[PDB]
């Protein structure tokens, strides 16, 4: 660790981060998918959507884990795949000093069970996802928009929504009041091409088709 | 390094002659009135029509049922192609039936009245390429040309 | 046409219409939505005002940045007229007062400016010049507003003859002046009316259907020296059309008649303020006047617009003058006026 | 004469309001930083008599400090609609004055000129709190150029 | 200044300007492009 | 493949159930949205204004797709009964400042190039 | 490590109680907290008398945009768009062509101020030190449209403010 | 240098300006044009060539890195001065 611009690497907590994750997948075989480890070293679980409950309340709860913190549930959009929608759990073990990821899928009309039951904050985390992404997540306390507009109609984070949106707003006279018209702008948002026609990372090439 | 002619001479707004004879700006409404009076007036022959280099297939087919729904087949081009014996009939008789890329499987190649350099820069180089890679045999009737 | 004035666009607040218009009296009450119509689908503006720059501020959000440009003019000055009309291509007039203030008359503010902006637009080469006049404007009627407006009407013809002149009626809506002028009298009491309001025939016009009508008048080439007649649906006895507005409003309505010299009287007393006068002579006898029926000349639906109800857009005007009792009370709980049949 | 009258007396109701502008406690993100550090000692909005009030009833400026969204935007002109006239309004910060560096999203009102008129507008990312202070006493300038009683004299 | 004088350069300004907003001199935004697409003028002469 | 784990409707059956629930609270619920907002439109209005958004959806035939329907209209209901909603957001449905657009070839052709 | 904030049990001896007692009804501690605004009351106060007298700025601070010149009059510009680029706002525009004599030069340079956010980016990119924000924070305006500058303007704010400009520069550039 | 157009609008450095028949010159009516008034191609022009006595000469502009990137410059060709491409500076080959 004496190169001076190149991030240490911990083996330990590699060694570590990658027997528990053989520790879940061995006590958890009906939901786990896939157990991988990243080079600095944080732990995902790739489980099929129906262990969403089952494996969150084992982490919570069991002795060998801990993870009583939900720090952050969010959604990732991935039009190419069939299950476009990527929801990932990051977790929080005090006791342990451990951090860990839960993955799992759903598209647009599956959808989700609610970790409200697990974890009181999942509450808003749930909603803003229904609110940016349209993913539904059944047994919900209020599932309602929580940061678009009221009446607003779209999901906003898709890939596949538009920057600048459908509709803007501005008053009218004549009414008396705020109203909404479709989008026009004096100057157009510039899309600039920045990627470069030259691999970078060969240990990502992907294989040849 | 032609595109640059596209922002020039250009055609903007619909014109239609004055009393005086000279062309005036107006709208779509009284250009195409205009000219739609004539099309319902005439009918037949006395309606023709010519097609230039820069047409899309697209506003071609859309002119000859304009002018079929008036009993005209006066629809005619700018480049002559025989129409003795079988003329446009077959395809065949007015194509590059080999396609370009026939070219570079080709053993002889006889050129009759053209200078392919310059109607048709991207189809010598690739004779040339077979010219230069398959060895290939080159005759033309015509006038001597680079 | 020149490349900058080609439509582009959809219609919107950031488009192009090709219209470069210069709206005289654009601070009032038709002036802000004629402006807000021609904001909104991307027009330029050039708003001249004699008044103070606040009292323009409420047309400032209605177009694009740089489409609303504002200058000061003067009625009496030919040169400031010119300033205003040189680039544009339709000149829109909507200037007047109900009133005669100390400097300006009714002859100044519907004879001479108007004459002088009818001759300057001509000398700069406007194409369109829309003039407002008066349904009832008549060389022979009792009120000076209006026969001040039928000369100005001859005046802008012989002066302009392409332009289009368009004679509405009364005109309603929440800066009206007309239904809120009714409203106002429950102060007094009563309802003074003359001959109890039974021979005074009335036919007002929503003033969105005014603005759309004078924008289309813009974009037609027919309009173009002709003159129209804005007219509402149905016409309306003034003693029922009265009663409606108290019934909106919800308010005791006690009509008493009142002769013709009284009321007369009454505004003389009410001419006497340095202010805007609550009423006056004039606005007296206009009031009172029976609008005319003028078949020969086209109306709103020879422009393409729908003639808007009264019974629809009364109560937007008139929820205002309601108590907090009556506020919510919907649009169906006052069964509609009597109308005089066709 | 008249004109005399009409003149000193547009100067005393120019002087009393540009010498008691309430603005409104209002702000929206972090524009509002930098106005309460115009309020605060080194600068003291209040030694120019500039005092937050924060009932619309009682204000006299709406200074938009921050982002408007789409959402805000009715209320913000409900708070305008219900101050008393004169009123002014102050945009501060790029995001109200043109949407900044949020112009481009679904969510966000491209300038509050669309929503309210503006007398003032103040450039920034923030704007310092000098920044607006000269925005103000610009806009105390404006005031003090008023001609209402001239133009009525004149009428 | 008075001490450590700025540097001299002929473009510089000699007479400062303050705010000029809200009067006759304020600045009014305007594109510096030349037209892009020339349209074609028509003969003038009468044909035929 | 084409198992698929339902929303609550288990079949078109079941959920039109839904939707036609849906239309009941919405019928009953625009008396009272256009007194408590003070709008300027007719109860008859607004009511064939809830049956023209039921309309435009008239063609679905997926149990899946009707689910969310009725749960975003659902949501739309608790935000226009408790008030959450403002004028603003209610006199969206009327789009009453776009004026009218061309819906004919020759006017559309006269005012741009759009389809 | 980790202290305890509010974990200490008072004493219970007659003169701790008595003396909390007093503190109840005596209101000695209330007492105490007006003697600290009265000691504020006789210490200077920190407003300084804007607008003749300013706050304090370094050399680095990033206000009104300016373009700058060659000491010959020359233009720094190239066109290079580099700062077009790199602005994470999207405020400016450029355009460019050929000059009369083959130099590369803008036709358009215009930066919406409403956009902007000030940060300084595009004077870390440009290579010829040709885009600077300047010192001056004084330029709010009565309406928006001027606040979207064009190249003529940011010229003149240039020429305008290029005395204190390079002056700042030379103080930074050994920073930079 | 700016010159004034038939209008009397002033022309700018790009040469820009409205023509007789654009309504958008009414965005100057009772306000301005502004225009800078040092034309860069006029100044730059002013500046003498400089007599050098090597084939290849190095130009950063001045101020080292308060100026431009370093450049370097063939003075071989007689039928022109070698210019800048930053800065605008001609240099000539001093005959040896
Ligand atoms: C109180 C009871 C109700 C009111 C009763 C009637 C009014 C009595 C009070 C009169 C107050 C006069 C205040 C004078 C204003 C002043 O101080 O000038 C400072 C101002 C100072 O200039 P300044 O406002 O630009 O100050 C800028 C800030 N500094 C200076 C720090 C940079 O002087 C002026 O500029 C002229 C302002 C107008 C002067 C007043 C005009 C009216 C006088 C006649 C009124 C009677 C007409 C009948
Ligand atoms: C306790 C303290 C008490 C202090 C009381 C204040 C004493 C000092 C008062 C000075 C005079 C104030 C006048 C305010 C009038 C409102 C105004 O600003 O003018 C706008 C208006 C402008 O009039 P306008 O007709 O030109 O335009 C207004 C109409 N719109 C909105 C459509 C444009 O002023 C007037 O209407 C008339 C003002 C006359 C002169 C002042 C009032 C004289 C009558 C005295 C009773
Ligand atoms: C000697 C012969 C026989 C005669 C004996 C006569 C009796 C003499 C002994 C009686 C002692 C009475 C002590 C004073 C009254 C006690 C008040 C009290 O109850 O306090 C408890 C209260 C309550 O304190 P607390 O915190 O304990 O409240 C909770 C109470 N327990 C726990 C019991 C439930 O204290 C206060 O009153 C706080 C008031 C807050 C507002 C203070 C504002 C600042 C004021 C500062 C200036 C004060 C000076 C003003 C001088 C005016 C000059 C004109
Ligand atoms: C311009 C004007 C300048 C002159 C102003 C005069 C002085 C004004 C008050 C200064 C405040 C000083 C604070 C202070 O010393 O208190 C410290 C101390 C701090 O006390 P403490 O709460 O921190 O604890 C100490 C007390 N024991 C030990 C019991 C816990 O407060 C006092 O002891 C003062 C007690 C005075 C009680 C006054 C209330 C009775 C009022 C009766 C009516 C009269
Ligand atoms: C004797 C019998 C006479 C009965 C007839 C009296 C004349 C009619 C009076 C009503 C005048 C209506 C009017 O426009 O001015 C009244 C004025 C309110 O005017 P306002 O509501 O501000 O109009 C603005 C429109 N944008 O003022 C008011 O707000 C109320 C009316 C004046 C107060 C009277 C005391
Ligand atoms: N029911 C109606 O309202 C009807 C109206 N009309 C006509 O429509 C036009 C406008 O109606 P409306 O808008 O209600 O009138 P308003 O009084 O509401 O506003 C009229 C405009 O005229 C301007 N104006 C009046 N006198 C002068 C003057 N001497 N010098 C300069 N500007 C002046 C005013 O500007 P400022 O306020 O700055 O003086 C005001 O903006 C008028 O010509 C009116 O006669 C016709 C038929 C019916
Ligand atoms: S303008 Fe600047 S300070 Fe104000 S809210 Fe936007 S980013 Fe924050
Ligand atoms: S300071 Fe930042 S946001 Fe402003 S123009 Fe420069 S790069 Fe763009
Ligand atoms: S980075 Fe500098 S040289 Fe390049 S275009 Fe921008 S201002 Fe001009
Ligand atoms: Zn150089």
């Amino acid at each position: 660790d004496t190169r001076p611009t190149v991030r240490p690497r911990n083996d330990v907590a590699h060694k570590q981060l990658s027997a528990f994750g053989e520790y879940v997948a061995e006590i958890l075989p009906k939901y786990v998918q896939q157990v991988q480890v990243s080079c600095f070293n944080e732990l995902e679980i790739c489980i099929h959507p129906d262990g969403v409950i089952p494996v969150l309340t084992f982490l919570r709860d069991h002795s060998n884990a801990q993870f009583k913190s939900l720090a952050d549930l969010t959604a990732v959009d991935i039009p190419t795949r069939q299950n476009r929608f990527e929801i990932v759990y990051n977790l929080l073990s005090l006791r342990f000093n451990s951090r860990i990821r839960v993955k799992t899928y759903t598209d647009e009309l599956t959808p989700i069970e609610s970790s409200v039951p697990v974890y009181k904050a999942a509450n808003w985390y749930e909603r803003e996802i229904w609110d940016m992404f349209g993913v539904f997540f059944a047994n919900h306390p209020d599932l309602r928009r929580i940061l678009t507009d009221y009446g607003f109609e779209g999901h906003p984070f898709r890939k596949d929504f538009p920057l600048s949106g459908y509709v803007e707003l501005r008053y009218d006279d004549e009414v008396k009041r705020v109203v909404a018209e479709p989008v026009e702008l004096a100057q157009e948002f510039r899309k600039f091409d920045l990627n470069s026609p030259w691999e970078a990372f060969p240990a990502y090439r992907q294989p040849p088709e | 390094f032609a595109y640059d002619g596209l922002k020039r001479q250009r055609l903007t707004e619909p014109m239609v002659r004055n009393e005086k004879g000279l062309l005036t700006h107006t709208t779509w409404e009284d250009a195409l009135s205009r000219v739609a009076g004539m099309l319902q007036s005439f009918q037949g022959n006395d309606v023709a029509a010519i097609a230039g280099g820069l047409v899309d297939a697209e506003a071609l087919i859309a002119l000859k049922d304009l002018l079929n729904r008036v009993d005209s087949d006066t629809l005619c081009t700018e480049e002559v192609f025989p129409t003795a014996g079988a003329g446009t009939d077959l395809r065949s008789n007015y194509l590059l039936n080999t396609t370009i890329a026939g070219v570079e499987e080709a053993d002889v190649v006889l050129l009759v009245g053209t200078n392919p350099r310059f109607e048709a820069p991207l189809f010598n180089a690739r004779i040339r390429k077979s010219w230069l890679h398959n060895d290939l045999k080159v005759a033309l009737i015509g006038s001597p040309v680079d | 046409l020149h490349h900058a004035v080609i439509p582009h666009g959809k219609g919107g607040r950031s488009s192009v219409s090709g219209i470069v218009a210069t709206v005289f009296g654009a601070t009032g009450f038709l002036g802000r939505y004629v402006v807000n119509h021609l904001g909104r689908m991307g027009s330029q503006v050039i708003v001249p005002h004699r008044c103070e720059p606040y009292d323009t501020m409420h047309l400032r959000p209605m177009g694009d940045l740089g489409q609303i440009i504002f200058m000061d003019w003067n009625g009496r000055d030919k040169d400031s007229i010119r300033r205003a009309v040189e680039h544009s291509s339709v000149v829109i007039n909507l200037v007047g007062r109900e009133w005669e203030t100390q400097n300006f008359d009714f002859e100044d503010v519907f004879v001479k400016i108007p004459q002088a902006i009818a001759q300057v637009s001509k000398e700069a080469g406007v194409e369109k010049f829309i003039h407002i006049s008066h349904l009832n404007a008549d060389i022979k009627s009792s009120s000076k507003y209006l026969r001040s407006k039928a000369v100005g009407e001859k005046e802008v013809r012989e002066t302009f003859p392409e332009a289009t002149i368009i004679k509405p009626a009364e005109i309603f809506g929440r800066e009206d002046r007309f239904l809120n002028y009714f409203a106002n009298i429950r102060w007094f009491g009563g309802v003074p009316l003359i001959s109890l309001g039974k021979k005074t025939v009335k036919q007002p016009v929503y003033i969105v259907d005014v603005t759309k009508g004078i924008i289309n008048a813009i974009k037609d080439p027919d309009a173009r020296g002709k003159t129209f007649a804005f007219v509402g649906p149905s016409r309306y006895l003034l003693f029922d059309l009265v009663q409606y507005v108290f019934a909106v409003a919800h308010r005791p309505f006690l009509p008493y008649p009142l002769p013709h010299f009284a009321y007369r009287w009454i505004g003389r007393l009410f001419e006497i303020s340095p202010f805007e006068p609550w009423t006056t002579r004039d606005k007296v006898e206009r009031i009172h006047t029976t609008d005319k029926i003028l078949p020969h000349l086209p109306g709103l639906e020879d422009l393409g617009v729908e003639a808007t109800p009264l019974e629809l857009k009364a109560i937007e005007v008139l929820r205002r003058h309601r108590t907090y009792r009556w506020l919510s009370s919907e649009i169906e709980d006052v069964q509609p006026a009597k109308t005089i049949p066709t | 004469r008249g004109e005399y009258v009409v003149a000193k007396l547009d100067d005393l109701i120019n002087w009393a309001r540009r010498s008691s502008l309430w603005p409104m406690t209002f702000g929206l993100a972090c524009c509002a930083v930098e106005m309460m550090h115009m309020a605060a000692p080194r600068y003291d909005m209040d030694r120019f008599g500039v005092v937050f009030r924060a009932s619309p009833r009682q204000s006299d400026v709406m200074i938009v400090a921050g982002t408007l969204t789409n959402k805000m935007a009715p209320a913000l002109r409900k708070v305008y609609d219900q101050m008393p006239e004169p009123r002014y309004v102050v945009s501060m910060g790029s995001c109200a004055n043109g949407g900044g560096y949020y112009h481009y999203s679904y969510s966000v009102v491209r300038g509050c000129d669309r929503i309210v008129p503006v007398d003032i507008y103040v450039p920034g990312c923030p704007p310092t709190a000098e920044a607006l202070l000269y925005g103000i006493l610009q806009l105390q300038k404006k005031i003090k150029r008023e001609k209402r009683l001239r133009i009525w004299y004149r009428r | 200044p008075t001490v450590k004088p700025p540097t001299a350069r002929k473009f510089i300004w000699t007479n400062h300007k303050f705010n000029l907003s809200g009067t006759p001199q304020q600045y009014v935004p305007y594109s510096t492009t030349r037209k892009k697409i020339q349209e074609w003028v028509p003969p003038s002469t009468p044909y035929k | 493949s084409t198992s698929v784990k339902p929303i609550f409707s288990r079949d078109m059956n079941e959920a039109k159930r839904r939707v036609r629930e849906l239309y009941r609270a919405w019928y009953r619920e625009v008396p009272n949205t256009v007194h408590l907002f003070q709008l300027d439109i007719s109860v008859k209005q607004g009511r064939d204004k809830v049956r023209e958004m039921f309309k435009k959806n008239a063609h679905i035939t997926d149990p899946r797709v009707v689910d969310l329907l009725v749960i975003k209209g659902k949501m739309e209901l608790e935000e226009t009964i408790k008030v959450w909603k403002q004028r603003t957001h209610v006199m969206r449905f009327f789009h009453e400042t776009e004026a009218p657009r061309p819906k004919d070839f020759l006017s559309k052709f006269y005012v741009g190039h759009d389809p | 490590t980790y202290k305890y904030v509010n974990l200490r049990e008072p004493s219970m001896d007659m003169k701790s109680v008595t003396d909390r007692a007093a503190q109840t009804l005596l209101w000695t501690e209330l007492i105490r907290g007006l003697g600290m605004t009265l000691s504020y009351l006789f210490r200077e106060p920190a407003t300084i008398n804007y607008p003749f007298e300013k706050g304090p700025l370094s050399p680095r601070f990033r206000g009104e945009h300016a373009l700058r010149r060659y000491p010959s009059g020359e233009e720094r510009c190239i066109a290079c768009k580099l700062c077009e680029a790199v602005c994470p706002a999207q405020a400016i525009t450029i355009e460019a062509e050929p000059r009369a004599d083959g130099s590369r030069r803008t036709t358009r340079y215009d930066i919406d101020m409403t956009k902007c956010i000030y940060c300084g980016f595009c004077q870390e990119a440009c290579p010829v030190d040709a885009i600077v924000e300047g010192p001056n924070f004084e330029f709010s305006t009565e309406t928006h449209e001027e606040l979207l500058y064009n190249k003529e303007k940011l010229l003149n704010n240039g020429d305008k403010w290029e005395a204190e400009i390079a002056a700042n520069i030379q103080a930074d550039y050994l920073y930079r | 240098g700016v010159r004034t157009s038939p209008t009397g609008e002033k022309v700018t450095h790009t040469g820009q300006v409205y023509d007789d028949g654009d309504y958008r010159k009414v965005r100057f009516v009772g306000r301005q044009k502004e225009v800078n008034e040092n034309f860069a191609i006029d100044l730059i022009a002013e500046q003498p060539v400089s007599q050098v006595g090597s084939r290849v000469i190095s130009c950063d502009g001045g101020g080292g890195a308060l100026g431009h990137p370093r450049v370097y410059i063939n003075l071989d060709k007689e039928t022109k001065t070698g210019t800048c491409g930053y800065c605008g500076l001609q240099f000539r080959q001093q005959h040896h």
